């Protein structure tokens, strides 16, 4: 998802005046168009949240007395000791990503509570309820042949599974700890969450900086024009004035149209990837991740989904 | 918002001193180069008038012996020379947060030498024996300090029931205090005792001032 | 001369609604915005609250949020205040104020100051009777009258020597209460040659019930 | 605000859903403009009322500031033959505020006063008078014919034909240097390949209406150049702080409050600039007092509601905004319907504690729905149901019991 931006051109274009608010209504249907387009994008703003994040309506919780099977599953679920629920992956998450003129920024309708209340009950059936709560209701998988699913997949047979089960719970255990010494100190892998942020950030700072600008007038100010000319000498000026910052709304409006068809084109991938990988076993190759699949951990993150590939190699 | 404190509540300065009297503050009040103190003289009786604004400065009409200083947190007011006629209350005001406060207030007395009082006890008027009730009422006039004790015995005996104690702040002029006291009885009790004593225990005198009539 | 008119003294029950007016004049009631003072004897200044009179919109104490009810009127010029309630502690002295804004704001006007006593009582107007001495031991060479203020209610009551025909050496006492009831004394010094020449009387002015009592020593 | 959603969507019905509508309107009340107390009149009547004055190769050049001047008996009151005005409207000359004024006073036949304009090519408005396309100020001219004429000629007053190359504005030529087009010295006198280029005025009362003089004086006029001085008998009234009104600060406009400064400024500033390159902070003209300029008239309308066959019950949602400072509707504004959410203040809905499933979106997780004599309620939107499942090693689940379901996906084409 992306940032909800709603712009009015009352405040924007005017500098609250009786004679620039007159010649506002005989453009006509100009700001009827752009406050429609920049509905239509916060309406599926919020589309995005509900495809991807959500995959099931039921929640899933993890067992107080827990038998992992030689794992450390403690780093992808939440702490309950905290007030908000957060895993120890997603605080390393959440810190890496970081108005007067009638700008203003919508705020989302799912809270990042909410998103990790998401992705705790997909990671509870994942771990516990194994791949079949996806459809229909949900199984309930013992550990020890939970595993042996996602190999009879791949072509590996149970008797590679059961004599190296000391081996496995040795490298599976060191591998999820790479990934939280690599983001405590790379920054640049959540570089492409944090290029949303700055797409929006000039987006915001175009429409500050055209304001100074003359556009061709006498006068930036609409009190400096009005005030400084003849009433008859005001209407040439004005008319050129508004007509620059029309111009500079269809810039604005017309770049976040065809970033909307980027994000909700790489929506579709990432809810492809959170039915596909997550809920089942793919046997899909550079996909879910380079090599034969197992499984696939989700985490959330500002503005998108990390994603945790477990494969084989 | 920032709540003033004012210290001490009472202060006793002679004539010919420098008087420093502080309003201090919770916050900062400096603001735009000036910062934002007024203070206020309010006299018993009278509405409060403007002085000192923006703490540098004077208004017009506010004689020169009024001044203040300070700067931060703590500001100072320094009035000298010091007459008979500035006894008054002083108040601090910030405008700085909104919602804005008042202050406590500090009383200004004028310290001089001390005086003996002068003690005369009235008779009751014949119009009030005429309604049924008596009061026997004793003036004490120009004393200076304030603490007195008045001493009521009627016919030797000490009796401090119903007796009412009226004292006032200090005389502009005579920069003295005063205070009466007032015995009601019935003419019943007004006929069957004679003697009525009104003594005045003063720091000034070791023996009490002992003025009486006999009925 | 921008001065700003109040009544003396108003008298409300607690559990009634009293109104105060402050009468401007000398400059456009528009143009500046009112403030309301509270004095209680011993405490110091409270602050009621600021109204802008244009646009009738109140700005107000936390703690004095819904016992006051700030209103103006435009064509009278002349501001309202109206309390809803009063307990005991809400007895004061009331002060409405002009603010001259330019930087910093000052209290540039003042009015006359109301005093609104709250009780139940009723208004009982008030029994003067002279104060003599009868004799004299002719050790002082000046002569001491008085006078005896009691039963009257509400305070302050204007009491004056021989209708303010002597405006020194006298003195003005403060009323101590006593069963709803207010009693106060006031004394006079004057020379030997004057009392025999002039007779000193009580002049006592209730302002409250309207009645001139008038008691020869 | 049913009536509200049908204007802005401009149609008979309003389906199920939450609509946008309108911004704040705060109307200003009072009007402050602060100006300095000059006592001095500004004498530009030495000036306009002089009878001799100077030629167009030099001008008599005059200073005039730190005044106040009356343009009503200039402009309003005219016996002048001409006035004219380029770049300032000419009727709010006695509102608007400049530094100085430079006054040039020439004598210009009635033929050459077509090029005083900016831009012009001519006589006199290429080697003498220059008027470039960013002068600002005003033409005053006025008939001396009837005055300053003669019937043998004018010979007081000389004008320059020639010059080497194009004179720079502003600019005057004292110069006595007799110009020499060709390789011949002409030793201060005319000759040979030697023009004289300093002629004498054509004035006689028995030409016609081209060779007539007229004195011009022609202003110029400098604005934000610097904190202004002449200005004008506009008003002066005291300030109004804490307050949306409109202001007018030496001639600069704008709409706001005046609030306390916290920051360190140049003695010298007249205003400043915050990141939107608008006015926040202002200096007093009159003494030097500085108050800030926080601008008024923000957030938005937005109206939730059913449809129109359903009930007439709209909420109306606050963005932005909060709502214990405070559209002409005031009735919702009474209370007791008041949440507060991250968005804004929710009017006109009632919050639950219950949690269920919701149809019109809000934000921030608080969601609305029509739920039951009945009325929008607001609440926090379910995430389904708790399901809290046991796991252990020995123990599977195994389905015995099996169904075939038929759903439906639209794809556009």
């Amino acid at each position: 998802s992306m940032t909800k931006t709603s712009v009015d051109c009352t405040m924007y274009i005017c500098g609250d005046s009786t004679e620039c608010s007159n010649l506002l209504l005989q453009y006509g249907s100009f700001c009827t168009q752009l406050k429609r387009a920049l509905t239509g994008i916060a309406v599926e703003q919020d589309k995005n949240t509900q495809e991807v994040f959500a995959q099931v309506k039921q929640i899933y919780k993890t067992p107080p007395i827990k038998y992992f099977g030689g794992f450390n599953f403690s780093q992808i679920l939440p702490d309950p000791s905290k007030p908000s629920k957060r895993s120890f992956i997603e605080d390393l998450l959440f810190n890496k990503v970081t108005k007067f003129k009638g700008l203003t920024v919508l705020p989302p309708l799912l809270t990042d509570e909410m998103i990790a209340q998401y992705t705790s009950a997909l990671l509870a059936g994942t771990i516990t309820s194994g791949w079949t709560f996806g459809a229909g209701a949900a199984l309930q998988i013992p550990f020890a042949m939970q595993m042996a699913y996602r190999f009879n997949g791949i072509g590996v047979t149970q008797n590679v599974l059961y004599e190296n089960q000391k081996l496995i719970a040795n490298q599976f255990n060191s591998a999820i700890g790479k990934i939280q010494d690599s983001l405590s100190s790379t920054a640049s892998a959540l570089g492409k969450l944090q290029d949303v942020v700055n797409h929006n950030a000039q987006a915001l700072n175009t429409l500050v900086k055209q304001l100074s600008s003359k556009f061709g007038a006498i006068s930036s100010v609409l009190n400096d024009i009005f005030s400084r000319l003849d009433p008859p000498e005001a209407e040439v000026q004005i008319d050129r004035l508004i007509t620059g910052r029309l111009q500079s709304l269809q810039t604005y409006v017309t770049q976040q149209l065809i970033r909307a068809a980027e994000i909700r084109a790489s929506a579709n991938l990432a809810a492809t990837k959170m039915s596909e990988c997550v809920l089942g076993q793919s046997k899909r190759v550079d996909f879910c991740g380079k090599g034969y699949h197992l499984m696939s951990f989700p985490q959330s993150a500002p503005h998108g989904v990390v994603f945790l590939h477990v494969t084989y190699v | 918002d920032i709540v003033l404190t004012q210290s001490p509540a009472s202060l006793a300065v002679s004539l010919g001193q420098r008087a420093t009297i502080s309003c201090r503050a919770s916050k900062s009040v400096s603001a735009s180069v000036y910062s934002y103190m007024h203070w206020y003289q309010q006299k018993p009786g009278q509405p409060p008038k403007l002085l000192i604004y923006l703490a540098s400065s004077l208004e017009s009409g506010v004689p020169a012996r009024f001044s203040g200083s300070g700067s931060g947190t703590d500001f100072t007011l320094n009035i000298h020379p010091v007459e008979e006629e500035d006894a008054a209350t002083y108040y601090c005001h910030h405008s700085r947060e909104l919602p804005p406060a008042f202050g406590g207030g500090t009383k200004l007395e004028i310290k001089r030498a001390d005086a003996a009082p002068t003690v005369s006890i009235f008779p009751p008027s014949s119009e009030q024996l005429t309604s049924g009730g008596a009061s026997v009422v004793c003036f004490l006039n120009n004393f200076y300090p304030k603490d007195i004790n008045v001493k009521w015995k009627i016919d030797g005996s000490e009796r401090q029931n119903g007796v009412l104690n009226s004292w006032t702040d200090q005389d502009s002029k005579d920069s003295t205090y005063s205070m009466s006291s007032t015995l009601t009885l019935t003419k019943d009790e007004y006929e069957r005792h004679n003697s009525y004593t009104c003594e005045a225990t003063h720091k000034t005198s070791t023996s009490p001032i002992v003025k009486s009539f006999n009925r | 001369q921008v001065q700003l008119q109040q009544p003396g003294a108003e008298l409300v029950r607690p559990g009634a609604s009293v109104k105060l007016s402050c009468k401007a004049s000398g400059y456009s009631f528009t143009r500046f915005w009112m403030n309301w003072v509270k004095q209680r004897p011993g405490q110091g200044l409270e602050w009621i609250g600021m109204i802008h009179p244009s646009d009738s919109e109140t700005r107000l104490n936390q703690k004095f949020k819904d016992k006051a009810t700030l209103t103006v009127d435009k064509s009278s010029t002349t501001a309202y205040m109206q309390l809803s309630s009063p307990t005991s502690e809400d007895s004061a002295v009331y002060y409405c104020a002009r603010k001259d804004y330019d930087y910093d704001a000052w209290f540039a006007y003042w009015g006359q100051g109301t005093l609104v006593t709250v009780s139940a009582a009723k208004t009982t107007p008030p029994s003067v009777y002279p104060l003599a001495p009868g004799s004299a031991a002719q050790t002082n060479s000046m002569v001491t009258l008085g006078c005896l203020v009691k039963g009257y209610f509400p305070e302050p009551v204007t009491v004056t020597w021989n209708s303010g025909s002597l405006s020194s050496g006298v003195h003005t006492f403060p009323a101590v209460l006593q069963s709803d009831l207010y009693t106060l004394s006031s004394s006079v010094t004057v020379p030997s040659s004057t009392w025999p020449s002039e007779t000193v009387t009580c002049n006592v002015a209730h302002p409250a019930s309207s009645t001139k009592v008038d008691k020869k020593i | 605000p049913l009536s509200e959603t049908k204007c802005t969507l401009k149609s008979f019905t309003v389906e199920k859903g939450i609509y946008q509508t309108s911004n704040f309107r705060v109307q200003p009340t009072e009007s402050i403009v602060r100006f300095p107390n000059i006592t001095n009149l500004c004498p530009f009547d030495e000036v306009f009322n002089a009878t001799r004055f100077a030629s167009v190769y030099a001008w008599n050049r005059k200073r005039i500031s730190n005044c106040v001047a009356d343009y009503s008996v200039l402009y309003n009151l005219a016996p002048f033959f001409t006035f004219k005005c380029y770049g300032v409207s000419p009727t709010k000359l006695n509102d608007l505020c400049f530094t100085n004024v430079y006054a040039d006073s020439f004598v210009i036949r009635g033929d050459e006063v077509r090029q005083i304009a900016p831009g012009q090519t001519g006589n006199i408005a290429d080697y003498n008078y220059k008027l470039p396309d960013d002068f600002t100020g005003c033409v005053i001219a006025w008939n001396s014919n009837k005055l300053d004429s003669k019937v043998s000629g004018n010979y007081n007053y000389l004008y320059r034909l020639f010059r080497k190359s194009n004179l720079k504005p502003f600019e005057r030529d004292i110069s006595t240097e007799i110009y020499q087009a060709g390789n011949k010295p002409c030793n201060g006198v005319a000759g040979f390949n030697c023009y004289f280029p300093l002629r004498s005025y054509s004035f006689r009362p028995t030409y016609g209406v081209g060779h007539q003089p007229y004195r011009v004086v022609v202003l110029s006029f400098e604005l934000l150049h610097a904190p202004a001085t002449v200005c004008g008998p506009k008003k002066s009234t005291n300030l109004v702080k804490n307050k949306c009104v409109n202001f007018n600060f030496n001639g600069l406009k704008g709409t706001g409050v005046l609030t306390e400064s916290n920051k360190k400024f140049l003695p010298f500033q007249q205003f400043g600039r915050d990141i939107a390159d608008t006015t926040d902070a202002v200096r007093d003209p009159q003494t030097l007092e500085i108050l800030d300029i926080t601008p008024c008239s923000f957030g938005g309308v937005s109206v939730i509601t059913p449809g129109t066959n359903t009930s007439n019950q709209v909420a109306v949602l606050y963005q932005g905004v909060n709502c214990t400072e405070v559209p002409t509707w005031r009735v919702y504004s009474t209370g007791s319907n008041v949440f507060q959410t991250r968005a804004g203040c929710l009017i006109g809905a009632e919050y639950v504690n219950n949690s269920y499933e919701c149809d019109i979106p809000i934000g921030a997780g608080i969601c609305a729905s029509y739920q039951t004599s009945q009325s929008i309620i607001a609440y926090t939107m379910s995430l389904g149901a708790e399901n809290s499942v046991a796991y252990s090693n020995n123990s599977i689940a195994i389905p015995t019991n099996f169904t075939i379901s038929v759903t439906t996906e639209i794809l556009p084409v």
